[PDB]
């Protein structure tokens, strides 16, 4: 110091440094801080948790991502936990509490060998080389399901359809969920079964009735009433017609004006009464427009005034305003139709094409939703969520998401494996056994990546209730008896630690994907030495 | 390590599970004053304006009143959704739901059942207790006297908890024929109701029309008939054209003064065609200005402005005519019919009496009361008993109450925790015991017997007596069919799926994670 | 198999009794460095 | 109005109860972890000079924890008199004090039946259940054999949940034998607990005779043989005369150094006095100057100095003889023998260690540990073991543990609860439950399943037979009589009925008035 001022970087008092041994113990604790709120709520034996908002709101979410995103934290450790769960959950969508636990299980057998003296690369190389060669036998165990019929692979859909329900509420009719969120594949799906777009179905939850109330509709959800409601509600067909001929518009009902600000100077009476006869026959032959057009039902995206509610109404033509333009690209996909922009360019061709157009109250005054569906299969298919809470269906909403990416994995050919624990011992023995004539310096790094594989088996066994060693023991005894393994711990009990015939299974780009965001996640942690954080 | 930041509260141990108990049994103990027919009105105290409220509904009670624990928020966002679906049976969902975690309590904390065991009892418990309901209802469809007779019952049911249990007697065939008057249309925004502080609760009525809240403007008469009604929605005054772009080019102003003269040749022309129809009454929704006001005079048609559009599909229905505009083509257009149209006066606001219509698909109740607050008890409560008489006509199964329905599915629910051998039977005994509470939280607040009033009811139905129950008035065992009470299948489907699904939320949690308030 | 004989309730000891372990074991890694002849000493 | 003024807590009928039974639910949930064999211990850390204290015992937890609930303070003050009188068996008047409110407090709200008719039940059961007590005792004391075989039953059924647990086959002789050589009297002052670090918990050992923590002089020898010991409550000191009030006037100096030699000469008297008896040690209370212990040097006597009152008295029974000041007559007075009076060292301190006295009839326990956490902790298990085996001297009467005491004071509660006619027959039953959930707790803190070895225990005992009780370590129903566990009965008759006062007191509360703290 010398008397004068030792300062180099701006606001010196407010920021600290952290080195040694110490600042390892704040990461590994961290994990483990976050690795105790997501240990006891992995599994079918879980239990939801509770993040409040600073606006008041809250969530009931018993996923790993929905958790760690709507929590205030100051540890830049377990912000990096934060994005590892929002990195599962973007792309997979399914294991988000898988990855927390088992990268905290990674750091908490990485603990134990840097008190042993060994360098973090070493240490991070060992996972290297073991996550790899885990992926390399777990790709030659596991079998290909293209070789059956379609018959039985929407049965391989229906195993994993339940399996990922199940750990969520919409547990109960997780039956029904299964076979609805198999239907909603069935219609929109490739001729070669590959590369299905996932955008063509949107997620829509409603505030209200029961969960036995949802059921399947192909459509479109629109928030709001017909226009003037004086006509019918429920709208049907012409005895003999194709369709009822829908029509989109994205023009509203008005006189054409142009877009540049303009300066219409009426400088004559006889040019005032023109103005009211220009004002007069531009409706008149815009209801004519539609009307040779044979549309029944029209939608307009900018809205328009009161007085075309009469000349749609006479003529036997319902109406809706405020339509947005992300409903409309909705519209066209679901009716196959083609949306004009203005009348001229107006022909039959553009017209879509549904069953038929009805609306219901819900209950007493809360808002009409309207409502559409199809008479055949189409490129659309939109589910209709019902729920006693707003957290209820907020819930059901994230769990059918993940539901529907479940089934988007296995559209991908030949990426199936039974879950169940059995993927994480079947890993781990064999690495246990490559580190017997592989020791070197890295025979712990090996044996440290075996144990920590293993403790997602022993969660469950303690959501379950059950004894970890004797099943860890049941479990292995059994993986080196027979080489046959599709055998995992059973929660619900149904008898048999057998799996296949339980009907479990996890998609196998969602497995290999656990140990390596845990591993790319555990080598960055392991490379920090210095830890600089400033005052807020 | 505290990885969370500064003022973060978090409990991860078993003051979780308590503090998300005593939240609802705080919520739960606050209701059970406010159910049954003997039931205690609340005060609520606002804390802007000093703004007072007095409801019996648990909904109203429970979003106004604030609370800051995240399990008073499921029994209150439980309670708006049963506040907006039937409109009744709120305060039986917040008292049930309570009840099942109250009784789950004891479960985790005396037996240490795991909480996927009360759930997975209570899902066997709830589909056998929804199985009772569909051999235990009635369908009264093939008969519109006794469906008369039943919205009756119903009627009598429902307006019997608020402050109206002595004039239900006169309300209920006041809303019954609304409910026949509708026909089937169960939308409630489709009745208005006109509130009028002062004379006897009894003095209400309902008459066969429309009711104004506004009178005539200037001069056109109060008594007249024979009137041709026509509606109208577009601006009919100082007619500014649908391009604002527009602009008069003057180079005198005499000629300025021929354009303002063509501005009301153009309205006189417009009024010359609403002649044609050859009507006697005008309506229209926005407020007529000085100038079309003075021409109906000469043609002995009436005017009346600024209707609200709400109003206007009221007004639209019971004349029975159509809302015209863009009045070139008067052979297309259809314009109801009246015959008798009278002004009269109620207090000091003087209202427009119509009788005599054609159409009757609406209708408009006139309530009398003492003060605002009793006043509007009243409307919570008709609006509470038309929600279930509206949705009675699209659900025509009924269900008998009074203790009979609570009881025939602890009946069945009893039955089947014998088939399910294990640790599962204590937690469908518990959703069984959680059902026994409902009648005897309605004998405690008439001030009867807790043990022995529900031990005869339990001994009355498994002799083979599927229709006794509790009766207040006299505190003994009667017949529900001789009494007259009755719900409808949608209530009662509702409130046992709606408390079943709301003790389904706050089991499956351990821990509460608070973040700072903004 | 599951659901039956017991539920872990009051998992706060648990967490106690980690709270206290790493606690003593963060003590006991400035004690450790003053161990055998290559050990250091430490003034207070 | 306010009368009370401002800064008063007043509660009234709502508020007033459930903040009792609340607060007995918080005092009782802490101890119920420190009931059984297999209980945790708590760990208590003070505000104030970072005090910790390792305790298993409830009295001591509601010691030094600050409890501002006023119910909670009848809750600490009925374990603090519990430990005064027998000195074990504190937690399970907290835990059925507790149970007997949390019971009593769905009476109030569930069946609804007045406070008063509860206690009037709990007056009925509480005599059934304390003569079934009496009935259920067994005598004893008839054969030595038998009486030093229950005492070894009891002091290792009091050891089972203290940190004694393991080595209480080793602690059982070292309590028994302790109580024996008493000759029947009942003191607790009598017995010395010395401190030493180091060791492990099974190295405490018996002493023949007495050890204390003293030393000898600066000249005395290490070894007398065959010593005649005396104890003086004398002033060996200074002496003074005693007439204070004594002043010397001097006129010349040569007198006063003859007067100084009159008070060396007067001393000198006095230590010539003491070797008339001829005795081989002197034990003096308070300290010894340096002149008289010169004087001992060539007489042989050994010197110890600064003894504690306690420590005069628990010397002087087990050498036999008597304290004596005047030392005039040598006829009376009578002193005894000891054989060995050479000191030994245990850790960094040297006791002296005697050995071949005429009595026994005082005693120390000399024991070893690590931490003084664990020696404060041994200190106050022995004192509940010999507290307990010293009353169970004078009271003789002793009663079946395990559970069985709990199970079969309720069969005859549960008997005589059917020919009880009105409401009070369920507070009698509630009176059962509570007793029934002491061996529910038992099974809870071992981790094995409660309502299997309850309801086996329960059917088993109402078949005929009443020795079966709870076996933890194998978690089955299992005979007593083979374990050999056993309890006096002037500890259960204390425990119901200090229970019944406890439940009696905060029962008959209506209201609650918090003053202004100062
Ligand atoms: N019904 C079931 N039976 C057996 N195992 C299941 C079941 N449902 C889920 N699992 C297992 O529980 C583990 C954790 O899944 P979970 O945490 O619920 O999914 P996510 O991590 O995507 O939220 C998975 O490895 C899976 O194999
Ligand atoms: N006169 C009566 N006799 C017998 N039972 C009655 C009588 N009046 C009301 N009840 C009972 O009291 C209950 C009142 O419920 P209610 O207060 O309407 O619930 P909520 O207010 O939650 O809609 C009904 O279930 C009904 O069976
Ligand atoms: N070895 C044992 N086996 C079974 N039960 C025991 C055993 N030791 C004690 N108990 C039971 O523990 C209960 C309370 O023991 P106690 O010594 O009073 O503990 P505390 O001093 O903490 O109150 C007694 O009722 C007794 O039945
Ligand atoms: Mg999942
Ligand atoms: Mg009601
Ligand atoms: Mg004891």
């Amino acid at each position: 110091e010398m008397g004068r001022p030792f300062i180099i970087v701006k606001d010196q008092g407010n920021k600290k440094r952290q080195h040694g041994l110490e600042a390892k113990k704040s990461h590994i604790l961290a994990a483990r801080s976050v690795a105790s709120i997501i240990k006891t709520s992995l599994g079918p034996r879980g239990l939801d948790k509770i993040l409040i908002s600073p606006d008041g709101e809250i969530t009931i979410t018993n996923d790993g991502a929905t958790i760690l995103s709507q929590m205030e934290l100051d540890n830049e450790i377990a912000k990096l936990l934060v994005q590892l769960s929002k990195s599962q959950d973007d792309e997979i969508g399914d294991g988000t509490t898988g990855v927390v636990v088992l990268a905290s299980a990674l750091l908490d057998q990485a603990l134990e060998l840097i008190q042993k003296g060994i360098h973090p690369i070493k240490i991070a190389n060992g996972f290297d080389e073991a996550a790899k060669l885990a992926i390399s036998k777990l790709e030659e165990t596991c079998d290909d399901i293209s070789a059956s019929n379609d018959e039985l692979f929407r049965d391989f859909l229906l195993r994993a359809a339940k399996t990922s329900l199940g750990s969520k509420i919409v547990s109960k009719d997780h039956d029904r969920f299964a076979e609805m969120a198999v239907e909603a594949v069935i219609n929109v799906m490739d001729k070669d079964r590959k590369d299905v777009d996932f955008d063509l179905i949107k997620m829509q939850g409603r505030v209200g009735g029961s969960i036995s109330d949802s059921k399947l509709i192909n459509g479109v959800i629109l928030d709001k009433d017909f226009s003037h409601p004086q006509m019918p509600k429920c709208v049907l067909p012409k005895e003999g017609s194709d369709g009822v001929k829908l029509a989109i518009l994205t023009c509203p009902f008005e006189p054409p004006k142009p877009k540049t600000k303009h300066k219409l100077d009426i400088s004559s009476v006889e040019e005032y009464q023109k103005l009211q006869t220009y004002e007069q026959d531009k409706f008149k032959e815009m209801i004519d427009d539609v009307k040779k057009a044979g549309a029944d039902v029209v939608i307009c995206q900018w809205g328009f005034d009161d007085e075309a509610n009469h000349l749609l109404l006479q003529n036997d033509l319902p109406a809706v305003r405020w339509v947005g333009g992300q409903e409309l690209e909705h519209i066209a996909i679901s009716t196959n139709g083609r949306i004009v922009p203005r009348f001229q360019d107006l022909s039959k061709d553009k017209l879509g094409t549904c069953s038929r157009i009805y609306e219901q109250e819900f209950g007493t005054t809360k808002d009409r939703m309207l409502i559409i569906e199809q008479s055949k299969e189409t490129k659309t298919v939109t589910c209709f969520v019902r729920g006693s809470n707003k957290m209820i269906v907020d819930e059901a909403e994230r769990a059918l998401h993940d539901s529907l990416c479940v089934v988007r994995n296995l559209v991908k050919d030949s990426r199936v494996v039974y879950g169940g624990g059995a993927a994480e011992v079947t890993m781990s023995l064999a690495v246990s056994e490559e580190a017997d004539k592989q020791r070197g310096i890295d025979q712990y790094a090996f044996r440290g990546f075996a144990q920590a594989l293993d403790t997602i088996p022993m969660t469950l066994a303690e959501n379950s209730g059950l004894d970890p060693i004797g099943t860890l023991s049941t479990l292995k005894s059994k993986q080196l008896k027979e080489k046959i393994s599709n055998i995992g711990v059973d929660c619900l009990g149904y008898g048999s630690n057998d799996m296949k015939e339980l009907f479990v299974v996890d998609p196998f780009i969602g497995k290999k994907q656990q140990i390596l965001l845990a591993t790319q996640l555990c080598r960055m942690i392991l490379k920090i030495d210095n830890v600089i954080i400033s005052g807020k | 390590v505290q990885i969370f930041g500064d003022q973060v509260t978090e409990e991860r141990a078993e003051n979780a599970r308590l503090s998300a108990f005593v939240g609802a049994i705080a919520v739960g103990d606050l209701v059970k004053s406010t159910l049954g027919p003997k039931g205690m009105d609340k005060l609520l105290q606002s804390a802007s304006s000093n703004t007072c409220m007095v409801t019996n509904d648990g909904a109203t009670i429970l979003k106004s009143i604030p609370l800051d624990n995240p399990a008073a928020k499921v029994l209150v966002n439980i309670s708006k959704v049963q506040d907006d679906e039937v409109g009744d049976g709120t305060t039986s969902v917040t008292v049930l739901s309570a009840e099942l975690l109250r009784e789950a309590e004891k479960l985790i904390d005396q037996s240490k059942i795991h909480p996927q065991t009360i759930i997975e009892g209570y899902r066997l418990a709830s589909a056998a207790a929804l199985d009772a309901l569909t051999k235990a209802a009635v369908d009264n469809s093939h008969d519109k006297t006794m469906f008369r007779e039943d919205l009756i019952h119903i009627a009598k049911t429902t307006l019997s908890s608020k402050i109206l249990s002595q004039d239900k007697d006169h309300f209920a065939e006041l809303a019954t024929n609304a409910i026949l008057r509708l026909k089937g249309s169960t939308n409630l925004e489709h009745i208005q109701i006109i509130k009028i502080l002062g004379g006897k609760l009894s003095d209400s009525f309902l008459d066969e029309g429309f009711i104004l809240a506004k009178k005539f403007g200037n001069n056109q008469p109060k008594r007249i008939e024979n009137a041709k009604i026509l509606i109208a929605n577009t601006t009919l005054d100082t007619d500014k054209v649908k391009i604002f772009g527009t602009k008069f080019k003057v180079d005198s102003t005499a000629k300025l003064a021929q354009l303002e003269k063509a501005e009301r040749e153009k309205m006189k022309n417009k009024i010359a065609k609403i002649s044609k129809f050859g009507i006697n009454t005008f309506i229209n929704r926005q407020l007529i200005y000085d100038y079309p006001e003075q021409l109906f005079t000469d043609l002995g048609i009436n005017s009346i402005e600024h209707a609200d559009f709400e109003g206007v599909e009221r007004l639209a229905l019971v004349t029975g005519g159509e809302v015209v505009s863009t009045f070139d083509e008067p052979s297309k257009c259809k314009l109801g019919e009246c015959d008798v149209i009278e002004e009269i006066m109620l207090g000091e606001q003087p209202f427009l009496k119509f009788s005599g219509c054609k159409a009757g698909e609406a209708c408009t109740i006139v309530l009398r009361g003492a003060t605002d607050q009793t006043l509007d008890e009243a409307e919570r409560s008709l609006h509470d008993a038309l929600s279930v008489l509206s949705q009675t006509t699209k659900e025509t199964r009924t269900v008998l109450g009074g203790g009979c329905a609570e009881m025939v599915m602890s009946k069945a629910v009893d039955t089947e925790a014998q088939n399910i051998d294990g640790k599962k039977s204590l937690a469908v005994e518990a959703f069984a015991r959680a059902l026994r509470q409902l009648p005897t939280i309605l004998a405690d607040n008439a001030g009867f017997d807790s043990s022995e009033l529900v031990s005869k009811l339990r001994s009355s139905i498994y002799n083979g007596i599927s229709t006794s129950g509790l009766d207040l008035n006299n505190g003994t065992i009667a017949d529900m069919r001789q009494l007259g009470i009755v719900e409808s299948y949608k209530l009662k489907r509702a409130v046992v799926s709606s408390a079943s699904e709301a003790a389904e939320v706050l089991l499956r949690v351990d821990n509460i994670i608070r973040a700072r308030p903004r | 198999v599951p659901s039956n004989a017991t539920f872990k309730n009051k998992e706060k000891p648990q967490e106690v009794r980690k709270a206290n372990i790493i606690a003593a074991r963060s003590v006991a890694d400035a004690i450790r460095t003053s161990l055998g002849p290559k050990g250091m000493d430490k003034m207070i």
